[PDB]
C-alpha cells in the first residue's frame, strides 16, 4: 500500500491574477477532483483491507 | 541551483551621458528617499535624455533574467521634468523577443504617496542570445541581472514559521 | 469622473468604447479624431483607442462597441477620462459574492 504510492518531488501551489479566475477555478477543480479521488480511495481501501485483514486472521 | 547576481550594466561606465541618480520617498530607507538596488532609474542630465542603446550578450552558460521597467507619470509636467520628450517609448528585443512600450500618463488614485506608476517587465535570455534595449524616455534600466541555473521546480510557500 | 467605493461591497463597473465604421461617423458624434478613453484605479490601468474600419454588417450596423469592465474593491476609486468614444457607466452593481455556482443553459 505504501510502496506503490508514487512520491515525486512536487510544486503544488499555483498563483493566479484577478482576471484569471476561470484558470484559478480549474486549478481548484483539479485539486478537489484529485483530492476526492484519493480520499475516497484511501478511506475505502483502508476499510476494505481492514475487513479482509480481520477475516484473514480469523 | 545557482543565482548569480551580477552587475549587467555597470553603473559608472554604462551610462556617462545621463543621470543615474534619482530616488522616491515611497522607497525611503532609514528616512532617506531611495530606490531599488537591481534597477536604475534613468533621467536626463542638463536638459538631455539621449536615445539610449544597449546590448548584452549572454556569454555565460546560464539563462539570464533581465528586469526593467517603464515609468508612467501621473501627468505631463512630471514626464517633462524627467524626460525631455513627450512621445517617449522604450523597446526591448532579443532573437526571440520583441516588445515596444509607451507610457500611459494619467491621474491615478494614490498608492503609498504616489500618483504615477512604474511597470515591471522581464525576460529570460538564453545562452548565446542578445538583448538590445532602446529608449528615448521613461526607462528604468536593468542594473543587475541574474545568471540562472534552474533546478527541479519547487515553489513559493507563505509562512511565518 | 471619479467614483469612490463607499459601500462595503465590490462594485462592478461597466463601460464601453465606440469604434465607428468610418471617419464621418466619428466626427459626427465626437469632435476629435485622436480620441481615447482611459480608466484607472489603484490597481487597474487601461488606455483604449477606437479602431475605425469598414466591417461586415452585424444586425444593420457597420461600427462596433466594445465592452469592458472592472471590479472595484471597497475603499478604492475609479477615475475615468475621455476625449471621445465613451459609453459611460450609468448604473453599477454593488456586489456581495457567494459560493461560486454557475451559468446553466436550459429552456426548462
Ligand atoms: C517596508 O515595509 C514597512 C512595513 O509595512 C513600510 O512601513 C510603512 O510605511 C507607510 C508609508 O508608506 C506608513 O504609513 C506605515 O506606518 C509604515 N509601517 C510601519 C510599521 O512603520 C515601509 O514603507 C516599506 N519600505 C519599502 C522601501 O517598501
Ligand atoms: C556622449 O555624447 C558625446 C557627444 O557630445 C558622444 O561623442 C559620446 O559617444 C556619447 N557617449 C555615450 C556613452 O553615449
Amino acid at each position: 500500500v505504501i510502496e506503490k504510492m508514487n512520491t515525486q518531488f512536487t510544486a503544488v501551489g499555483k498563483e493566479f491574477n484577478k482576471l484569471e479566475r476561470r484558470m484559478e477555478n480549474l486549478n481548484k477543480k483539479v485539486d478537489d477532483g484529485f483530492l476526492d479521488i484519493w480520499t475516497y480511495n484511501a478511506e475505502l481501501l483502508v476499510l476494505l483491507e481492514n475487513e479482509r485483514t480481520l477475516d484473514f486472521h480469523d | 541551483s545557482s543565482f548569480e547576481r551580477f552587475e549587467i550594466f555597470p553603473k559608472e561606465s554604462s551610462w556617462p551621458n545621463h543621470t543615474v541618480t534619482g530616488v522616491s520617498a515611497s522607497c525611503s530607507h532609514n528616512g532617506k528617499s531611495s530606490f531599488y538596488r537591481n534597477l536604475l532609474w534613468l533621467t536626463g542630465k542638463n536638459g538631455l535624455y539621449p536615445n539610449l542603446s544597449k546590448s548584452y550578450v549572454n556569454n555565460k552558460e546560464k539563462e539570464v533574467l533581465v528586469l526593467w521597467g517603464v515609468h508612467h507619470p501621473p501627468n505631463i509636467g512630471n514626464q517633462r521634468a524627467l524626460y525631455h520628450t513627450e512621445n517617449a517609448y522604450v523597446s526591448v528585443v532579443s532573437s526571440h523577443y520583441s516588445r515596444r512600450f509607451t507610457p500611459e500618463i494619467a491621474k491615478r488614485p494614490k498608492v503609498r504617496d504616489q500618483e504615477g506608476r512604474i511597470n515591471y517587465y522581464w525576460t529570460l535570455l538564453e545562452p548565446g542570445d542578445t538583448i538590445i534595449f532602446e529608449a528615448n524616455g521613461n526607462l528604468i534600466a536593468p542594473w543587475y541581472a541574474f545568471a540562472l541555473s534552474r533546478g527541479f521546480g519547487s515553489g513559493i510557500i507563505t509562512s511565518n514559521a
